[PDB]
């Protein structure tokens, strides 16, 4: 999955 | 140290074993982020990057993270030079976190993929060379901590990370990339993007993490991610438990996206007597309104999300309305296009899942639908209207006619009948503070919506095709 900046809402 | 106390617990056998280190090192005055951080990034590397052989838990032998705690410790010893920094009274440089910065930058690999899974730690760093942006922030901190720096702490807003230090924590540091393709930053302060009203740098109110929320932040970027389609069960049951560890011990409380990744986590796998998912996504925007002045938006993303997961069409639109009200009084700015991203996937996928979904289930009899409800078009409306007044001001637009056609999509799954409930009051009533949907009122309760002109006052579009 695309990478999210960490505590960052889950991508889908 | 590695001091004798921090290695009693070795060999880690277990995610238990994990989260006693945890507690032991959350109760000691500094938790040492390079051993915890070390521990982590082994244990996921087992976990989720190289299962073989996996039979239940990758022990965690003191002889390996030692070693890799003394590849660190001497590389960031040997290349940092203190005497060159003298420390007025407890406080650091920026010349030295600058230095500290480009000892972690120049040992990376001079070229990967920057967003690869599982970079974060400094188990990536030793072993792997490869840090992610954010990664690096944590190993500037991790590396100041490791050479006594007590004032270099993590900065964090919700899309980037730089450090505070020095008199009174007072100074910021840029000291990692942002993004793809950003100019670089490093050493600057960040008062050009708090000035500027960007997202990115959250008017001001982000994170000045202490050294618990820093080992908060090491938690949440635990990546329990083995592919696409596979999490480590084990990574998150440790992340889970050390989140709930931190939680316990009051380091959570300024950490608003930490409490919605944990009420993520809850609602994956409830903890037995635990807080509902629900309460700790409120918990989380009230740590945000407590703290960091309302002015987070991923606290009501992750509420928005979790109601749009259990498909509560109503509870999701007040949420994504409440992010609007809180995006509505910054500047969009270049290096906030992650959230802009999010908004366009909102207003433009999402949502009219949402709404499709909602329609087919309105046309099988549903009672009590989102679609029914003037609230919730007022919701929809207020989402809007957040986005239409972020946008004013801002050195960059934001909405175009690729927003335009969903907005009125959208709309119109509401029947004029309901949409016609809802009151637009001047300064269900809703007030709107953009002028764009200000001078859309009269045309959001036509029985067929007039998509022209809607079109038109979205995009303040001049003119209708010549021809």
């Amino acid at each position: 999955a695309r990478w999210a900046f960490p505590x960052a809402p889950a991508r889908r | 140290g590695l001091k004798a106390a921090q290695k009693t617990l070795f060999p880690l056998r277990s995610i238990d074993d994990v989260v006693r280190l945890f507690a032991a090192e959350l109760g000691r005055e500094e938790p040492d982020l390079v051993l915890l951080s070390l521990v982590l990034g082994f244990v996921e590397h087992f976990l989720a990057v190289n299962r073989v052989g996996l039979t239940y838990f990758p022990v965690a032998d003191l002889s390996i993270i030692a070693a890799l705690y003394a590849r660190f410790t001497a590389q960031i010893r040997g290349a940092v030079d203190l005497s060159l920094y003298p420390r007025e009274g407890g406080v650091s440089s920026r010349e030295l976190v600058k230095k500290v910065s480009d000892v972690i930058w120049n040992s990376l690999s001079r070229s990967y993929f920057k967003d690869r899974a599982h970079i974060q730690s400094l188990f990536s760093f030793i072993t792997g060379t490869k840090l992610d942006s954010s990664g690096v922030a944590f190993a500037v901190v991790g590396a100041c901590q490791a050479l006594g720096l007590r004032d270099v702490h993590l900065a964090l807003s919700e899309d980037h990370a730089w450090v505070v230090f020095g008199p009174n924590g007072e100074q910021t540091a840029e000291v990692t990339w942002h993004g793809k393709g950003n100019e670089d930053r490093r050493g600057q302060t960040v008062n050009a993007g708090v000035a500027e009203r960007s997202w990115l740098y959250l008017k001001g109110s982000y994170m000045r993490c202490d050294r618990k929320m820093e080992v908060a932040f090491m938690v949440c970027a635990i990546n329990p991610s083995i592919d696409l389609h596979t999490d480590s069960l084990e990574l998150l049951q440790l992340q889970q438990k050390l989140l709930w560890l931190l939680y316990d011990l009051g380091h959570l409380e300024r950490y608003p996206m930490a409490l919605g990744n944990l009420a993520d986590l809850e609602e994956l796998e409830p903890t037995p007597g635990r807080p509902d998912p629900l309460t700790l996504y409120h918990k989380g925007i009230a740590s945000a309104k407590t703290y960091y002045r309302d002015e987070h938006i991923y606290p009501y993303m992750y509420l928005a999300g979790y109601h749009c997961r259990n498909r509560n069409v109503r509870e999701a639109l007040q949420a994504w309305a409440d992010t609007a009200t809180v995006i509505q009084d910054y500047n969009y700015c270049r290096e906030d296009e992650e959230i802009y991203k999010e908004f366009f996937e909102v207003a433009n996928d999402v949502i009219p899942n949402l709404l499709k979904e909602a329609a087919s289930l309105l046309e099988a009899g549903s009672q009590g639908s989102a679609l029914q409800d003037p609230e919730c078009f007022a919701h929809l409306l207020r989402f809007y209207d957040g986005i239409c007044k972020w946008e004013e001001g801002s050195p960059t637009p934001v909405l175009h006619v690729g927003w335009a056609t969903f907005l009125v999509q959208s709309l119109g799954r509401f029947e004029g009948q309901v949409r016609q409930k809802v009151r637009i009051v001047s300064v269900p009533v809703l007030t709107f503070q953009s002028e764009k949907m200000k001078g859309m009122k009269e045309l959001l309760v036509a029985t067929k919506i007039n998509s022209s002109a809607i079109k038109l006052q979205l995009t303040a579009q001049s003119q209708v095709q010549m021809k």
